[PDB]
């Protein structure tokens, strides 16, 4: 779908939150009344052609 | 205008040292901001955009901090092991508006102690036929920048009829080098016999003269 | 369009990077954003599948 | 996501996860929805008349 | 690759217009802004304007009374023009690229061309003298060097045997004189078995005069 908006020979390619506090940079989350800030830096590193 | 407020102002450091860079926009950029690296006497150079991301060719040891919200107004350059080539004048500007630099910050690197070589250049004669008649006392490669030069004329203390100028600080070893010109017409070079330059510094046990004399090769 | 007295369902979640048990795409992944030539805006992109 | 604004070579993005405002958690169900008020009383032109 | 290049007037007498060309080599000016900025000792680095491929401008309020740029997309090319010149318009000129037009808070400057010097004064132009510094004989390992006097405006420019000479050079910042002209020196450290050899040439250059010199040192 990116490849739409922004044009097919686009190298599109994530990459992790920049830096700053726990609450902005992290997934900050509740499950079952406990609250979780989670390191998504596994998640976005892909890149694609 | 948004404006920007460098802190501090000056710094030194050693080499392998940690150093921060700080700069304040008087009201809040989302993370609109960038920083540049000036060499004296060159044009400035990208090193961190959007506060924190690398321009490409950066080495890996400059970074940039902030607290990442959307109204931050207090951004932070650390370079996180201070190197022999990071001598240079440092600039912050936002991009929330039109760009604004801030007053910029000068890093001067801290090493030992070293004495100034000194050298004298007798005028060439084609210098002497200005009317002008001068002689150049030169200290070279030498640390801490604090020393001073005289000149003495038929050994007589000169004043004003000398001037100085000084180097950037060398990026491979941290010293400097500075020059004196003695100033004379050729008429008072021709009254006078013997022209010394005389130089202090932390660096040398004693002051050195280095002298001319006229009727010398 | 359709009118109706009330909307469905909607659950008060709270998180930041992720969206969770929010409704998912009809078709396929849909993306969206206010204007996108402006780097201030977010892209909200919404799935099609979730993912577990 | 957010992309970053590199003053960069125009082949490449990249896309970040945000970290977005709260109101995105629910702004991602309520974009079917609109809200409208009644205008029940209307004018038009025929051929009658009034008795009198 | 991507990279600019600028010229133009180097002094200026008071309520005269500057005038500055920047060409870019290795990619068209489409796809981004383009803007001159500039530095003086007094006030650090300003921000002028803006301009792109289509010619539109935008301009830093306090010169939009008296800036114009302009643009030559056949040329790779764009300039900037700055009206009544005053002593305060000395400084340090350089074109730079700007923001991209896919992304609308990207105003920071990537590339950055070498600058060019604008002194507004009502002095004239004045090429430099050269006088060799021959060595002394600390003594044995002494030092050699030429002396550039009485030129106006900076820059001159200073190298050894054509630019093949190059480590232990030092060349001083220059030295305002009481002619108001400016002088300075660039010198080497010798072995006093070099002077057996070498032919120890200073280049020296004025650009604003457009006088290039070669000297040679004299081993007194
Ligand atoms: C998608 O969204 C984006 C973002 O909104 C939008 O881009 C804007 O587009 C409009 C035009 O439609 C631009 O408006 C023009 O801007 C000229 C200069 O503007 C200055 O002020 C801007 C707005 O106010 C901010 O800044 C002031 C201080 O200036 C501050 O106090 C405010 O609080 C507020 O934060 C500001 O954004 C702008 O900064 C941009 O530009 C500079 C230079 O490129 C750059 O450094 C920044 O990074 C940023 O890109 C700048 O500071 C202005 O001259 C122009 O004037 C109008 O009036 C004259 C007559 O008076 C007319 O002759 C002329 O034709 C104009 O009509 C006008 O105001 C606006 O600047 C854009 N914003 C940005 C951030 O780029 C896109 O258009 C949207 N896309 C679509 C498809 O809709
Ligand atoms: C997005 O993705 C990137 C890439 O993975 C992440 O970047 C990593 O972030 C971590 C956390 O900041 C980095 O780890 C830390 O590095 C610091 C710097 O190390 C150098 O300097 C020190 C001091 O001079 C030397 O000792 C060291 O050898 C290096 O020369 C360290 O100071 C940190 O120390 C802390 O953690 C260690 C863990 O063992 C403890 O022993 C210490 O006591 C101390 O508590 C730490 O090591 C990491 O280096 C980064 N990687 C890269 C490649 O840059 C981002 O963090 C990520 N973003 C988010 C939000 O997750
Ligand atoms: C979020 O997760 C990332 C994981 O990528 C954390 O960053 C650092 O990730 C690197 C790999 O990219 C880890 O490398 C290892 O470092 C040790 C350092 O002594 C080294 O011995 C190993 O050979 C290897 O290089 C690194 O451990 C990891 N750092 C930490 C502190 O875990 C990132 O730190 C996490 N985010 C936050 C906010 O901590
Ligand atoms: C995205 O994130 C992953 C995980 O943080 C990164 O994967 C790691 O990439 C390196 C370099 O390509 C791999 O090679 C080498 O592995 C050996 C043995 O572990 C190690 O000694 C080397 O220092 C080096 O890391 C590494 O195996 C791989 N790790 C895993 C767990 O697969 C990846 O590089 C990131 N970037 C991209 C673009 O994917
Ligand atoms: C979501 O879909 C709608 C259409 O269903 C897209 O609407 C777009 O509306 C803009 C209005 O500015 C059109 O852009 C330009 O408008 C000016 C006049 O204002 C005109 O002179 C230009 O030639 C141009 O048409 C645009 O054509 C229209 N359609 C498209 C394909 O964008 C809206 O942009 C979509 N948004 C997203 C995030 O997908
Ligand atoms: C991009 O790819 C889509 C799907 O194949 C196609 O419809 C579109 O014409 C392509 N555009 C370009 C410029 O390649």
């Amino acid at each position: 779908q990116l490849r739409k908006h922004f044009g097919n020979n686009t190298i599109i390619r994530f990459a992790n939150s920049s830096g700053g506090d726990l609450e902005v940079t992290t997934h900050s989350f509740n499950c079952g009344g406990e609250f979780f800030y989670c390191n998504t830096s596994g998640l976005f590193n892909s890149t694609w052609i | 205008d948004i404006q920007m407020t460098q802190s501090p102002s000056t710094l030194s450091a050693s080499v392998g040292d940690r150093v921060d860079i700080t700069c304040r926009a008087s009201q809040s950029i989302s993370r609109w901001l960038a920083w540049y690296q000036q060499k004296p006497g060159k044009a400035p150079k990208v090193l961190i955009y959007e506060a924190s991301l690398l321009a490409n060719g950066v080495p890996s040891r400059f970074s940039g901090h902030f607290n990442g919200r959307e109204s931050a107004t207090d951004f932070t350059l650390t370079i996180s092991s201070l190197q022999p080539d990071d001598v240079a004048t440092y600039y912050c500007q936002h991009y929330m508006a039109d760009p604004r630099f801030g007053q910029g910050t000068k890093l001067e690197i801290k090493r030992t102690v070293a004495a100034p070589s000194v050298f004298i250049f007798p005028p060439s004669d084609e210098q002497l036929k200005s009317g002008t008649a001068s002689v150049v006392c030169l200290l070279n490669n030498f640390y801490p920048r604090e020393a001073k030069v005289q000149w003495k004329v038929d050994n007589a203390l000169q004043s004003g009829n000398s001037q100085e100028s000084v180097t950037e600080q060398d990026s491979k070893d941290s010293t400097y080098s500075l020059s004196s010109t003695l100033t004379l017409s050729k008429a008072d070079y021709e009254k006078h016999k013997v022209y010394a330059c005389e130089v202090t510094h932390q660096g040398l046990s004693s002051p050195v003269t280095k002298s001319f004399n006229r009727g010398e090769c | 369009v359709s009118t109706v007295q009330c909307t469905h369902g909607i659950k008060p979640v709270v998180s930041t990077q992720l969206l969770l048990n929010g409704s998912l795409a009809e078709e396929e992944v849909m993306i969206r954003s206010e204007n996108i030539t402006n780097n201030a805006k977010n892209i909200l992109v919404q799935f099609n599948t979730p993912v577990q | 996501l957010t992309r970053d604004g590199g003053s960069t070579n125009s082949t490449t993005e990249t896309f970040r996860p945000g970290g977005g405002d709260m109101r995105d958690n629910w702004r991602s169900e309520l974009y079917k929805y609109k809200v409208v008020k009644i205008e029940p009383l209307g004018v038009a032109p025929t051929r009658c008349k009034r008795r009198v | 690759q991507v990279q600019l290049q600028q010229w133009g007037a180097g002094l200026l007498k008071p309520s005269e217009t500057l005038s500055l060309t920047c060409a870019l080599y290795g990619r068209s000016l489409n796809g981004n802004y383009w803007s001159w900025i500039r530095q003086s000792p007094g006030k650090g680095l300003e921000w002028i304007g803006e301009i792109n491929h289509s010619g539109s401008t935008y301009f830093n309020p306090s010169f939009k009374s008296r800036v114009a740029m302009s643009v030559d997309t056949s040329k790779s090319q764009f300039s900037l023009k700055l009206n009544s010149v005053t002593a305060a318009d000395t400084g340090i000129y350089f074109c730079a690229r700007g923001k991209r037009y896919s992304a609308s808070y990207s105003n920071y400057f990537g590339v950055w061309g070498q600058g060019t010097q604008v002194t507004v004064s009502s002095a004239s132009t004045k090429g430099p003298s050269v006088f060799p510094l021959a060595p002394s004989s600390s003594g044995g390992t002494a030092a050699l060097g030429c002396l550039v006097k009485d030129y106006f405006p900076e820059p001159v420019t200073v190298s050894w045997n054509s630019g093949a000479l190059t480590s232990g050079v030092h060349t001083f910042p220059a030295v305002l004189q009481s002619s108001g002209l400016y002088s300075l020196s660039s010198v080497v450290t010798v072995p006093s078995s070099s002077l057996g050899t070498q032919t120890y040439i200073c280049n020296v250059n004025h650009k604003p005069s457009n006088t290039k010199v070669d000297k040679k040192v004299e081993p007194k």
